[PDB]
């Protein structure tokens, strides 16, 4: 299982997000850790991404691309996987030092998205999703999302894409295995809707916080201004396997 | 631009 040693080899380890579980939560105190905590995560998803089997076969600026167009998602479908692992889904494990309880998910003002990404935790334990099969579907997430006018050299993409739907489908064999497919490419197509509810909220916060001063770090304040609003406006979209 | 500096910066 060649593919699988490399998976497991470079999958980043813990990340907590620096939080003060002392003092009461605050919307603004749940938001900063965020922010904090999806810098942290970013930095992991390039050095994990970078190692990827065939990833330097993409033109650079397509590299570069493609981790901001998936990270969110990355991130929520890992989050999830901690929730199912760590809690049986009964808390959202964002990090060991921020553990969402539904005081928190309302208090963060995006309780909806909270309970549409402990949905998604629940899902992991009701298919029984291996280890395995996690990290051979959070690979493919990083290849799922792309600009309808196409990236600078899309049959470099079209080809890796193609290698690691190739390897989802190997675990799988390795039918039943036609009801398998489907109910994980059923899951996958589920993050990004969910990844785009969260790139609303923050993306409406950027633009109102000169009043309410959210002091968005920089990295942040990049992301949310030059790359998300392509998402929300459609001119990057989800590559789906089921139509929506 | 931020993120290429992160990129960059990366081994
Ligand atoms: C509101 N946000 C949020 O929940 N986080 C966030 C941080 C860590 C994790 C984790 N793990 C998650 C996640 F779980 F939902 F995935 C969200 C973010 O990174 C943030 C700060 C954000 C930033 C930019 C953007 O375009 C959308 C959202």
């Amino acid at each position: 299982p060649i593919f699988l040693n490399v998976l497991e080899a470079i999958e980043p380890g813990v990340v907590c997000a620096g939080h003060d579980n002392n003092q009461p939560d605050s919307f603004a105190a749940l938001l900063s850790s965020l922010n904090e905590l999806g810098e942290r995560q970013l930095v992991h998803v390039v050095k994990w991404a970078k190692a990827l089997p065939g990833f330097r076969n993409l033109h650079v600026d397509d590299q570069m691309a493609v981790i901001q167009y998936s990270w969110m998602g990355l991130m929520v479908f890992a989050m999830g996987w901690r929730s199912f692992t760590n809690v049986n889904s009964r808390m959202l494990y964002f990090a060991p030092d921020l553990v969402f309880n539904e005081y928190r998910m309302h208090k963060s003002r995006m309780y909806s998205q909270c309970v549409r990404m402990r949905h998604l935790s629940q899902e992991f334990g009701w298919l029984q999703i291996t280890p395995q099969e996690f990290l051979c579907m959070k690979a493919l997430l990083l290849f799922s999302i792309i600009p309808v006018d196409g990236l600078k050299n899309q049959k470099f993409f079209d080809e890796l894409r193609m290698n690691y739907i190739k390897e989802l489908d190997r675990i799988i064999a390795c039918t039943s295995c036609s009801r398998r497919f489907y109910q994980l490419t059923k899951l996958l197509d589920s993050v990004q809707p969910i990844a785009r509810e969260l790139h609303q909220f923050t993306f409406d916060l950027l633009i109102k916080s000169h009043m309410v001063s959210v002091d968005f770090p920089e990295m942040m304040a990049e992301i949310i201004s030059v790359q998300v609003p392509k998402i929300l406006s459609g001119k990057v979209k989800p590559i789906y396997f089921h139509t929506q | 631009g931020a993120f290429q500096n992160l990129f960059q910066s990366v081994r």
